[PDB]
């Protein structure tokens, strides 16, 4: 995980998540938020904004089913 | 009022759901019958509804829904099945054949604490509503308390966890009521436990990566369940084990039940990918019980033909 506040806190073209502050490419910023209406993460760390507790379940925050 | 004048199309509290249930025995007495097969944690009446046209322990299809209190569209889309079944039997051939050789039990409120916890208290609640000694925090994961890699990984120790294990398999007296029945009954067949969201289907196992031993019969089964539920609306669903298609789970409800012998052990998840996610819109509540139940229909169609 790199953490950031705004884009230019990443590196390799990679764009800063506003919801939980960590950089992702667009590519993953893309899958997350069509295949599953969610924001990347790298850990279950990166998932904690939520007071209904969500994990990082295959580079997306997803709920528990 | 009559099982007619309810509004399918609509979110309804535990109360009017009990009362659908009356209604649709009364209105079917030779048909549907109302099973109490236990209490719950709080104290409440936990009820599985028969559909049979006879016979002594017939081969039997096991759906419930609700398990976890928060997937709504789940208990809805269960109200809408008992309605349908009453609706086809006598009329339509196909499912006619399927009831008069096999009974169907349907489990509408699987974990009734949780959903009156939802209305009353928390719309997200998921667990059921037991106290745990040694936390602040309530309840258990009905779907992490099965006796089948209970307490392996896919699960949590934490009671304040959503995936919280409880302290033993069975411990929750929603799980063991239903253990209870299916032990008892002996010779259910299929058993699907319905979730929300996510548009899955899946079979098992939760719980490890080797793979089930009916596996291909099982995943060309979900093929084919898919494609029939996809036919209505397109609605697409992915399907695979529990582990490759969701996340490893221990202790989930339908690698018990294939333990127990029953082969067609499935478990769905309902509309939609996440856009509304639990919250589904009510004015989507009878497609998604509609194309389930071409699904469903699939499944029990298969295990006529595979007796
Ligand atoms: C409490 As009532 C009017 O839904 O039976
Ligand atoms: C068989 As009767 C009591 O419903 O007329
Ligand atoms: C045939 As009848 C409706 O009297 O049970
Ligand atoms: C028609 As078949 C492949 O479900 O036995
Ligand atoms: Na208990
Ligand atoms: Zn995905
Ligand atoms: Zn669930
Ligand atoms: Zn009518
Ligand atoms: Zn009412
Ligand atoms: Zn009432
Ligand atoms: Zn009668
Ligand atoms: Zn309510
Ligand atoms: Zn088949
Ligand atoms: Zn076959």
């Amino acid at each position: 995980v790199r953490k950031c506040l705004s884009d230019t806190d990443c590196t390799n073209g990679e764009k800063c998540v506003q919801k939980n502050k960590i950089c992702s490419t667009i590519v993953e910023i893309q899958r997350c938020e069509k295949e599953h209406f969610t924001i990347p993460c790298k850990s279950n760390n990166d998932c904690q904004v939520w007071a209904h507790e969500k994990i990082c379940n295959k580079g997306c925050c997803w709920d528990l089913l | 009022r009559s099982t007619d004048t309810f509004n399918y199309a609509t979110y309804h509290t535990l109360e009017e759901i009990y009362d659908f249930l009356d209604l649709l025995v009364a209105e079917n007495p030779h048909l549907v019958s109302k099973i109490q097969i236990g209490n719950t944690y709080e104290g409440r009446p936990i009820y599985v509804l028969k559909f049979s046209t006879g016979g002594s322990k017939r081969p039997a299809i096991w759906i419930d829904t609700g398990i976890h209190s928060r997937e709504w569209v789940t208990q809805a889309s269960g109200v809408w099945f008992a309605k349908k079944i009453t609706q086809d039997y006598g009329q339509d051939a196909a499912f006619t054949a399927i009831l008069d050789t096999l009974d169907i039990f349907l489990e509408i409120v699987t974990n009734p604490d949780g959903f009156a916890f939802t209305h009353s208290t928390n719309r997200m609640w998921r667990k059921t509503r037991s106290h745990t000694a040694g936390s602040l925090c309530i309840g258990v994961d009905p779907n992490r308390n099965w006796d089948a890699g209970f307490g392996l990984s896919g699960a949590s120790s934490n009671p304040c966890s959503e995936t919280y294990h409880g302290k033993f398999a069975n411990s929750e007296v929603e799980v063991k009521s239903i253990v209870d029945f299916v032990k008892d009954h002996g010779n259910i067949k299929a058993f699907i436990s319905i979730h929300s969201y996510s548009q899955l289907l899946m079979y098992p196992y939760g719980y490890k990566t080797e793979p089930v031993p009916d596996q291909d019969e099982l995943d060309q089964l979900s093929k084919a369940a898919v494609t029939a539920l996809a036919s209505l609306y397109g609605t697409k669903f992915n399907y695979g084990s529990i582990i490759k298609a969701i996340y490893q789970a221990s202790g989930s409800t339908i690698d018990w039940t294939y333990s127990q012998g029953i082969k067609y052990s499935f478990t769905f998840e309902l509309r939609d990918t996440g856009r509304y996610g639990f919250l589904l819109p009510a004015s989507q509540i009878i497609p998604t019980a509609k194309e389930t139940w071409l699904a469903l229909l699939t499944i029990m169609e298969h295990t006529l033909n595979h007796p």
